[PDB]
DNA sequence: GGAGGCCAAGATCTCAATTTCGTACAAGAAAT
DNA sequence: GACCCTTCGGGAGGTGCATCCCGGTCTCGCTTGGCCTCC
């Protein structure tokens, strides 16, 4: 068993970004934070440690067989053991505390679990954040508006009968008398919420009520709206991603590793470089990466660790250089003693 | 430097001739020539200075050399004391291998060291960390003394010399000593500094708008002085600031413009002292009377002299700390370098305060109108260092003082 | 043998402070950093170097060193938390790899946790939390800072295990009037009950250690008691 | 015997946190703070003393290694002894509560409980609290979201059969049932809280037993589940962290330590910097720490302290400095009279 | 066939609730 | 083979629209006998 840390940095092929529920507020879309408002923005370990996860999750699925049209002969409580470490049926074995060697047998026989862990069980698998090099490097990225795309280009409009024209004219003026009596009744709800800074707290009640009041009369404002329950033409909010390029200091490792654990462990880094996709607005491409990491095992007791090699995900290719590495995938790829079911 | 920084084979241009009209002491124009000696004596000789400023001797060699220089440095070398400028201590160790050569008959005594280290960083930079070099440097003599007023971040010389120890590399094991000395009667001292509900200083730093609320309370401490003082602001764009808010009720107010020549003022403010609102400045000096005496009993640093955050060092520590491997993050540069620049700033607030005092009948009325400098009942204060501007012998002071803009004035009655 | 000055130490309060009953007296953080300095078990000598930097009561056998105080100042006060110390059976303890646990059938007998002498053993302590500790003594205040900066002694009780108490920024302030044994007939330390100070009966050694020789009557003042930092740095 | 003190910083890889029962409450996990929620949390030294501890007894059954049997000859109690230091079997040498300096002969055959003591013997190791220097440097760290694999990718779905496929829809439909279900009995308890606040002391015991009863219907809900027993698309509260690369201050010391007692704690450190992870949340690799420490010695006979040497721990290395620590190193690792036993 | 070794029950309950560091100047050169 | 002499003034926008919603965990800090294996 050995202890690798793998310490590298994650360039940035298209803005890295991720909405996590912590950060974001009502001022806008903000990347979570280093500890501060005024911080540098970190990408989360754990969207990298559940997208890993998922790419060891399908790892396995291919390595054991893809049987029927597809089908893997896995149950869904054991998809989401594998992939998320809840287990739905609640037959997973939970190891009373003071148990010796807890959860041995299910390591050797799941890599995949004793890597990325379950409940009671701890993983060897930390997935550390990614935190950005250099100032700067994060930015306002998506944005945009919404525009009727018929009131952008006139030849889609040859496209429509009379009646989807008249109904367009009418989901039109329903947004424009909708957009005004929303902005009334906003102007209104934004006043209030700036009588919060007088915060006198046997106020904040009243206030807190008066405002979720109004909020649904804007909700049901907008469920009268016959043609079209949202406004079609809207500013989009940008969201705060690392740029294009932004090199990302990122640092994983696997406690007491197995040369299979490891390998599975390197399976899914090769798996994950097919898409190598961290995050969200995906359909902004947001989240293409190409990482690079330097493995290095320390044996305890001695001053200095040993390099095993380094693993480059690039879009043309994964460069894995190093014997030890090799070693690791071969042993994984050539134990058939894992079992996955329940 | 060369001489009075001038030359020898084109003296000629200043002899007697019609081009110039000086006349008046005549003698100086043929001394002159032959004058291989520095520019002090020039002074004590005459104040007339005839051929307008002539501060470099309307311009002499400033890199294109001269000759037989060499005359000068060997009167230097076999002279006993000798006396230079940071300046040349460090060419000699930066700018090719050594410019003055030495075995065991020099002795590096760095005075003001404080200020010979703040100063460089600016060469190229210590981006590479360039101060290691200079650390080989005070090694490689028979001893070098690094000494200055402000030679401390705090009162114990191990915590607050740590600066040094870790700036030019010279560590405890190389390092002779490490103390503070500080007189206890020297001077007498009462403080007055602004609370925290004063009026922030900046309403909004980066674009360096100066809020107008801390402007009208700082023009009237400033009017309610009923001596000459001493106002030390940081910038001389604060400098302008307030001489532009000021009304001139007071005695007159003598202006440092930027880029000006502090000792003009001086002798300017010696004739008539009054109001003296000098930013930069300071550099170990003082706006002392002709015989010598404290010719101005108040001393107000407006704001405590922070400086500007830098992004060129941040990004330039980081970039040689991913070359050489070492894993911080650039925050952690970020806080490193703000640690630094507080240091710096300490220090730079101790010359402040510095300047207050020159004699040991000496009586200061500090005034600091920071609200941002701790009070003495808020020690746990974001800038807690900042009460090591003042020493410690006038630390009662400190600690009973006048507070313009206290907070929390009331009783609380969970004791 | 040196003189000394009427001087009062603050300190920034960094953990809450577990008091022991009766209040953490200063002699006792200094004969625990004494301890450290000279490297001494025997109270003897410790107490006789400690003689050296800090004044001792003759003719009542103690310290010139009050007892803790907390400085509590307008935006934080004295909290009551609780120093917890937990026992951590990690999976690598719970090994193989560390001991052979007693086995049968191929299985390995789990450790009981829940209860037994092999518990998880979940040890709350009542701490109080205030921004800053302050004590008055009688003393040298080159050697007292040096001692309370450079060594590893805090405030309260298992500083040296729970590392509670933990203090910074220790700054030393010379006082007008010695407040270290007494205050307008207000014992500020332990103190025999014969000296005449009134505060509150208590069975405990005067001079440090406070848990070593007999336990003797004695008069001790509030364990926890606060002043603002404003009144404290009035001197 | 010199009195040890390490007095150095930590720099924190990747963010560093702890789950502490008071520290963490119902409104979220928070550090230790030692005081309110304005104060400065500090990183307790008992974590860091009990990882030291645990690292030291590792470096103990290694250096003792394993029988010809191949298990551990530590038993059960001794087990206990050397980490938790408390006595299970009754067979310990009780000291008499009055000797300071008792227990020289334990102490010297056995450095590993001499550094950190055992129940009724005082250790010689006092670990500090990392103190942090900055004023922004935690934060709300992790979080995030478990997101249903299912309903985030779709290639995952052309791997279950269609008797999976309806597992699936129904236990979303379970799931989706009973947070709604929650959400109105939390929304009656959030009314119930309210009526607290009134505490018209009318009936207000019987309404807490009301609440009771609630939190019971609570349980009930969410046993009806037959499929899942817990909502899989949970929100994950965050972990308050120190930020990655947050400088904290720490104060080590050994007081009155032998050559072999200072050696055996310096290669506690050594093997600890193979895994220098400190705290939870193991999983997004919190805890990885570098530190170093200036060993400092006091002067014999005077208030001075000597510095004696350096002890860095990188991810590149530990570099040891200074010729009395590797002294000590040695003569912990030389001397053949330590009975790690009864 | 008496020693482990795991597992279920014992009735009660205290209480606490959060919104962004630092903003410059010099003086002085035998040069990189 | 020496200078000349360096231009004005305009005029600087208008609107639209700012989403829907999930879903917030287990624990456990103790002792005892009952039952079940089993040296």
């Amino acid at each position: 068993m050995r202890t690798l840390n793998f310490n590298g940095k994650i360039s940035t092929l298209e803005p890295l970004t991720v909405t996590v529920k912590n950060a974001v507020s009502t001022s806008g879309h903000r990347l979570p934070r280093n500890g501060g408002f005024n911080a540098a923005p970190y990408f989360p370990g754990t969207s990298i440690r559940g997208t890993l996860r998922h790419a060891a999750h399908k790892v396995i699925v291919d390595r054991v067989g893809l049987n029927a049209d597809g089908k893997s002969p896995f149950d869904l409580a054991e998809h989401f053991m594998l992939a998320q470490g809840v287990d739905i049926n609640g037959e997973a074995e939970t190891f009373a505390p003071g148990e010796i060697n807890a959860g041995a047998e299910l390591r050797s026989k799941n890599p995949l679990i004793s890597l990325f862990g379950r409940w009671g069980l701890s993983g060897k698998v930390g997935i550390g954040n990614a935190i950005p090099d250099g100032d700067n490097q994060w930015g306002m990225f998506g944005g945009g508006a919404r525009s009727i795309m018929f009131q952008r280009d006139e030849s889609l409009m040859e496209f429509l009968e009379t009646d989807q024209v008249d109904r367009l004219e009418r989901l039109l003026e329903e947004q424009a008398e909708a957009s005004v009596d929303i902005s009334q009744i906003k102007t209104e709800q934004d006043a209030l919420k700036k009588a919060m800074k007088s915060a006198d707290k046997d106020t904040k009640a009243e206030l807190q009520i008066k405002v979720r009041e109004l909020d649904e009369k804007i909700q049901a404002r907008k469920d009268q709206k016959q043609e079209s329950r949202e406004s079609i033409r809207r500013p989009i909010d940008p969201y705060e991603a690392f740029i294009t390029g932004a090199e990302l200091s990122h640092r994983m490792s696997i406690k007491n590793a197995t040369d299979e654990e490891a390998g599975l462990f390197i399976s899914a880094l090769i798996r994950f470089a097919a898409e190598p996709r961290f995050g969200g607005h995906a359909n902004h491409n947001c989240g293409l990466v190409e990482a690079h990491w330097t493995v290095t095992t320390w044996k305890p007791g001695e001053l200095v660790p040993v390099t095993l090699g380094e693993i480059v995900i690039t879009p043309n290719g994964v460069e894995i250089t190093g014997d030890e590495l090799f070693a690791m995938v071969k042993a994984f790829n050539e134990n058939q003693s894992f079992d996955f079911t329940a | 430097g060369k001489a009075n920084y001038v030359s020898l084979e084109k003296v000629r241009g200043l002899l007697l001739m019609d081009e110039f009209t000086d006349l008046d002491t005549v003698k100086v124009l043929e001394k002159l020539a032959n004058w291989s000696k520095p520019l002090v004596e020039f002074e004590e000789e005459y104040g007339e200075l005839p051929a307008q400023i002539t501060p470099e001797m309307v311009t002499y060699s400033i890199w294109d050399d001269i000759q037989d220089i060499d005359d000068i440095r060997l009167n230097a070398l076999s002279a006993n004391f000798i006396v230079t400028t940071h300046a040349m201590v460090m060419v000699d160790c930066m700018c090719n291998h050594r410019i003055l050569g030495d075995k065991e008959n020099m002795y590096l005594i760095i005075d003001e060291a404080d200020i010979f280290v703040d100063m460089l960083e600016v060469w190229i930079a210590v981006n590479p960390f360039i101060g290691m070099n200079v650390g080989r440097y005070c090694t490689q003599w028979r001893s070098a003394l690094l000494t200055s007023a402000t030679l401390s971040i705090t009162s114990t010389p191990e915590t607050g010399m740590e600066w040094l120890c870790k700036a030019l590399g010279l560590t405890s094991d190389t390092i002779s000593i490490r103390k503070i000395f500080s007189p206890d009667v020297y001077g007498s001292m009462k403080l007055t500094i602004a609370g925290a509900d004063f009026p922030k200083v900046f309403n909004d730093p980066k674009e360096q708008i100066f809020s107008g609320q801390w402007l009208k309370a700082v023009v009237e401490q400033l009017s309610c002085i009923q001596g000459p003082a001493l106002v030390l602001t940081a910038s001389h764009y604060e400098t302008r600031m307030i001489a532009n808010q000021l009304g001139e009720v007071s005695q007159p107010v003598y202006i440092q413009k930027a880029g000006q020549a502090l000792s003009e003022i001086i002798k300017q403010y010696q004739e008539k002292p009054g109001i003296l609102i000098s930013a930069g400045a300071s550099v170990g000096v003082s706006p002392r009377g002709e015989n010598g005496e404290q010719i101005f009993q108040d001393l107000i640093i407006t704001r405590i002299p922070f400086l500007p955050p830098d992004r060129m060092k941040a990004e330039s520590l980081y970039g040689y700390l991913k070359e050489r491997g070492y894993s911080r993050t650039f925050e952690a540069v970020n806080r490193n370098i703000y640690l630094e620049n507080l240091r710096k700033v300490i220090r730079k607030a101790k010359q402040s305060v510095g300047r207050g005092i020159r004699s040991e009948n000496d009586t200061v009325r500090i005034i600091i109108l920071d609200p941002r400098f701790p009070e003495p009942t808020d020690l746990s204060s974001k800038h807690r260092s900042l009460e090591h501007i003042i020493p410690v012998r006038f630390r009662r002071e400190y600690r009973s003082c006048e507070i313009l803009s206290p907070a929390y004035f009331e009783e609380d009655i969970q004791c | 043998m040196l003189n000394f000055k009427p001087y009062r130490v603050i300190m920034s309060s960094l953990t809450p402070v577990v008091i022991s009953g009766i209040a953490p007296s200063l002699d006792g953080i200094l004969y625990e950093a004494l301890s450290q300095a000279i490297p001494s078990n025997e109270p003897g000598v410790v107490l006789a170097r400690l003689k050296e930097i800090l004044l001792f009561n003759d003719e009542l056998g103690v310290f010139h060193a009050s007892s803790l105080r907390f400085g509590i100042t307008p935006e934080q006060g004295i909290g009551a938390t609780t120093s917890m110390r937990c026992d951590y059976l990690s999976p690598e303890k719970l090994s193989t790899a560390m001991f052979s646990p007693r086995t049968r059938r191929g299985l390995f007998t789990r450790v009981l946790l829940t209860g037994g002498p092999t518990k998880r053993r979940m040890t709350t302590r009542p701490a109080y939390s205030a921004p800053y500790l302050t004590f008055d003594f009688v003393g040298s205040s080159e050697a007292v800072e040096i001692l309370l900066n450079h060594a590893h002694v805090g405030v309260g009780y298992d500083y040296f295990s729970a590392a509670n108490g933990e203090f910074n920024n220790v700054t030393i302030l010379p006082l007008d009037i010695d407040t270290s044994i007494s205050n307008e007939g207000m014992a500020l330390r332990p103190v025999p009950v014969n000296s005449g100070l009134n505060g509150i009966k208590g069975v405990s050694p005067l001079i440090p250690p406070y848990f070593v020789g007999e336990k003797l009557n004695i008069v001790h003042p509030a364990p926890v008691r606060t002043q603002l930092i404003s009144s404290l740095l009035r001197g």
